């Protein structure tokens, strides 16, 4: 509350100050155009008529010629002319070629594709750590694999043990698995890549395997990293059937990722967060520990856990201090943390029908009936016989 | 309450404008690679740009008729001739040619095909691993020495017995058996070249493009002497047929077929060993499994108790351990399983000790790590 | 007068051969943007003065 206000005051004088500084600083009159810049500039316009049709450098022959494939089915045996060093260019690089005559005018690309930008989602994690009402014990298993080598390399180095490779998150939805994922992400401040596995299920020829390779390249470039392959099972054990053109694709994608997860050796610097509902009643495709190490089963919320979650929610409510908190959680059997979240939302909705702006003392005892009854129907547990 | 609501509302606008101001910062300054003295290069470069000898359109001889019949890659055929002077003996079926944009004459013969260059990126040279620190005392480790080393080191004995030299080994085992690990170790020790092919990567298809790559790579090998060609994960693509499906597919039968025929019948080889990595022999087409392709098959056998104490020790050395720690006792409690399972147990024992705030892992830690892994596998 | 002008203007627009449609993949500081021109391959091309 107050802690948040203190911060607002500082954030609004930082932005203001920066913005004003920036005019001058960027230039607006500074206008570097002295001999070093002028050189670059003059040359660049002359040489480069535009548009410039990109290539891929297939091989070099030492005689300042290269062999490139252009987007046209005819390839072109080109001169290297001007700019980019011969050494700096290594085969497999994507390159700028001049449209009048194809010559290597430089590189600025590095095999830039839109696919990498899409995946790249470092962007502000919605979760900070321990905003969540989850239990200390569950998060301090994910943290142990992922955080702990980055914060304290001293202990791992001294022991001599390798840093762990991967974790698997599985529950039980409504244990806030993806909340957990973005709690971890905030702390590390690592490049947080995300890709969903259904984008790798397509009828399109061979595209799945191409995508799989991209992922390892991306993580390594932007290391240290966490790669969230979310619904890993979409590619794997989970299905899209084979009487739909799937007798080609699904096999090739599953194998491909599998082969790169082992690799010639575990990378040991790319953390993974693998999501899947549970691989207990599903087939396992996440191929043995040492490449996925510690595997994390989140408990179904017990009575003490939901107390902590419940405390967040009751703060905004007024007239729930007279209501005894303890008795609402007990009376309900042990159930999802999602069901306490559902209850809070329903509770407010319900107060409005009574016509009271925020919950009445009565409204809260009533709220429990509607949510418990709905949820037990949705999910029925074996009846004791 | 209310006068402090409006403090939030102000905050939000600011943060958004700063982010757009990044574009303005980057500015308009353009500068390209070629520092120190490669911008003085550019001055030479200018006059030669206006000059003409580049590009050359690339085409490929498809027949030499004593002029030449060239076929371009857009698919269009021409009769052409020699340019400055291009010897007849240089131009061969499959040989690329450099021809002019529109005056259509050969300047330089160019080395055949652009497809080796693409696939030579995948190829990795003689990997190195030390055979001594290869876990287990496996029987499998020994039969690899017979296949690979002994024909290369002493081809004489094989001639004398009047057996054929062993050249094919099929590796299969559960994941974490160490198929990749042992192949790298015998590549190193025997001092023979190595060719990495990954069959899972084949996707370039036009009905039989995958078949072109495979013929070229295997042929690359023959040219090479004392070499290994390791086709990795041929479980699918050049592995299983997808004919079985309702609509089905046969781009995989093309790739599969080509490989079978290169192996089957006469065809020279320059001491080419054939290593095949399949997770399961079941997935592998039976055509390949049954003999006259790969000579030998070994079913990997999970490490012995002596071999399992042995892998654990390798790990325990890397670790900081208790003095008098009973490696053998830990191993016995542990299932008969891969070298992998054992790698994991040492990983978690390390971590629980760190959590508990110890720098030396106790015997007790590894009792905990074991209990963890058994349960995992079981529950699934 | 304006109608005679109008019919003429309609005439002059239509002439234009080509005319496409790309998407800005990323932006660089060189007074350029990399565009994957959609019917074609890729082109890294300078900006017009207007935008
Ligand atoms: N002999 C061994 N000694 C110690 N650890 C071993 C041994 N063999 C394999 N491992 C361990 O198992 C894991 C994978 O080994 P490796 O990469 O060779 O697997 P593979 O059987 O070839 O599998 P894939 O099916 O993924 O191709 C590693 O964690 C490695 O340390
Ligand atoms: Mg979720
Ligand atoms: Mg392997």
């Amino acid at each position: 509350t107050r802690c948040k206000l203190k911060l607002l005051r500082m954030e609004r004088i930082k932005d203001h100050l920066l913005l004003e500084e920036e005019f001058v600083s960027n230039s607006e009159i500074l206008k570097p155009f002295e001999k070093k810049q002028e050189e670059e500039k003059k040359q660049l316009e002359e040489i480069r008529g535009n548009p410039l049709s990109i290539g891929t450098l297939e091989e070099i022959i030492d005689d300042d010629h290269a062999i490139v494939t252009s987007p046209t089915m005819p390839d072109y045996y080109v001169s290297i002319l001007s700019f980019v060093d011969k050494e700096l260019l290594e085969p497999g690089c994507s390159v700028l070629l001049h449209h009048k005559t194809m010559s290597i005018v430089g590189v600025l690309q590095d095999d830039a594709d839109p696919m990498v930008s899409v995946m790249k989602m470092d962007k502000s994690p919605t979760e900070s750590y321990s905003d969540i009402g989850g239990l200390e014990s569950q998060i301090q298993e994910i943290k142990e694999s992922v955080e702990l080598p980055l914060t304290h390399p001293e202990l791992y180095e001294e022991m001599g043990i390798k840093p762990p490779k991967g974790v698997i998150l599985y529950g039980a939805p409504g244990t806030g698995k993806t909340l957990l994922a973005k709690a971890v992400a905030n702390q590390t401040s690592a490049t947080f890549l995300r890709i969903v596995g259904s984008e790798l299920i397509q009828k399109y020829l061979g595209d799945g395997p191409r995508l799989c390779r991209q992922i390892f390249k991306v993580a390594g470039e932007n290391a240290p990293s966490i790669v969230f392959i979310d619904e890993i099972d979409a590619i794997g054990t989970k299905r899209y059937d084979s009487n739909s053109g799937g007798e080609r694709e699904i096999q090739r994608t599953m194998l491909e990722l599998l082969n790169q997860l082992d690799g010639f050796d575990d990378r040991g610097d790319v953390k993974v967060i693998m999501a899947t509902n549970k691989i207990e009643t599903l087939d396992p495709a996440l191929i043995r520990p040492g490449r996925i190490d510690r595997k994390i089963l989140f408990e179904n919320p017990d009575l003490s856990t939901k107390k902590k979650i419940l405390g967040i929610h009751t703060s905004k409510m007024n007239l729930s201090e007279d209501v005894n908190l303890e008795t609402l959680v007990t009376t309900k059997d042990d159930l999802s943390g999602a069901d306490i979240q559902a209850m809070c939302t329903e509770a407010g909705l319900l107060a409005l029908r009574e016509r009271r702006m925020q919950v009445t003392a009565e409204d809260f005892k009533q709220a429990k009936e509607r949510v418990m009854k709905n949820k037990v129907e949705e999910n029925l547990e074996g009846l004791y016989l | 309450a209310a006068p402090y609501a409006a403090k939030l509302k102000q905050t939000e606008n600011d943060l958004k404008d700063i982010e757009a101001r990044i574009k303005e910062k980057a500015g308009v300054k353009e500068s390209d690679t070629g520092l120190a003295p490669s911008h003085l290069w550019d001055i030479m470069g200018d006059r030669q740009r206006l000059g003409e000898e580049h590009p050359l359109q690339v085409a490929r001889c498809t027949k030499i008729i004593k002029k030449y019949v060239i076929n371009l890659k857009q698919i269009a055929k021409f009769v052409v001739g020699l340019g400055e002077r291009v010897s007849p003996t240089d131009i061969e079926e499959g040989m690329r040619v450099g021809v002019d944009r529109s005056k259509y004459n050969i300047e330089l013969p160019l080395p055949p095909r652009i497809d080796p260059s693409v696939t030579m990126m995948t190829v990795e040279e003689k990997p190195d691993v030390t055979y001594s620190d290869v876990g287990g005392c496996k029987d499998q480790i020994e039969k690899l020495r017979e296949v690979v080393e002994l024909p290369l080191l002493s081809p004489e004995r094989f001639a004398t017995l009047g057996i054929d030299p062993p050249k094919g080994i099929l590796l299969y085992g559960p994941p974490g058996t160490g198929k990749t690990l042992c192949a790298r170790a015998v590549a190193n020790r025997t001092d023979a070249t190595f060719i990495r092919v990954i069959g899972s990567e084949l996707v370039q298809k036009y009905v039989g493009e995958g078949a072109r790559m495979v013929r070229e790579l295997f042929e690359m090998a023959r040219t090479k002497k004392a070499c290994i060609i390791f086709f990795d994960e041929i479980d699918a693509v050049g592995g299983a047929r997808f004919d079985d499906g309702a609509g089905g597919d046969n781009e995989v039968q093309r790739t599969m077929l080509e490989l079978i025929t290169q192996l089957d019948g006469f065809d020279p080889r320059g001491n080419i060993k054939v290593m095949f990595a399949t997770n399961r022999p079941n997935t592998l087409d039976p055509a390949l499994l049954r003999p006259g392709r790969i000579d030998r098959k070994v079913e990997f056998s999970l490490p012995d108790l002596e071999g399992r104490a042995n892998i654990f020790r390798i790990h325990s050395k890397s670790m900081s351990v208790e003095r008098g720690i009973r490696w053998e006792l830990i191993s016995r409690l542990c299932p008969n399983s891969t070298g992998a399972e054992l790698r994991s147990v040492c990983t978690e024992a390390g971590m629980f000790a760190i959590r508990a705030r110890r720098k030396v892992a106790t015997e007790k830690d590894f009792l905990k790590a074991v209990d963890k892994v058994i349960s995992g596998y079981k529950k699934f | 007068n304006d109608k005679v002008r109008f019919i003429k203007d309609e005439l002059r627009l239509l002439q234009e051969p080509g005319s496409y449609v790309g998407e800005v993949i990323k932006i660089v500081s060189d007074k350029k943007v990399l565009v994957k021109v959609q019917p074609e391959g890729k082109y890294i091309v300078d900006v017009a003065k207007d935008i």
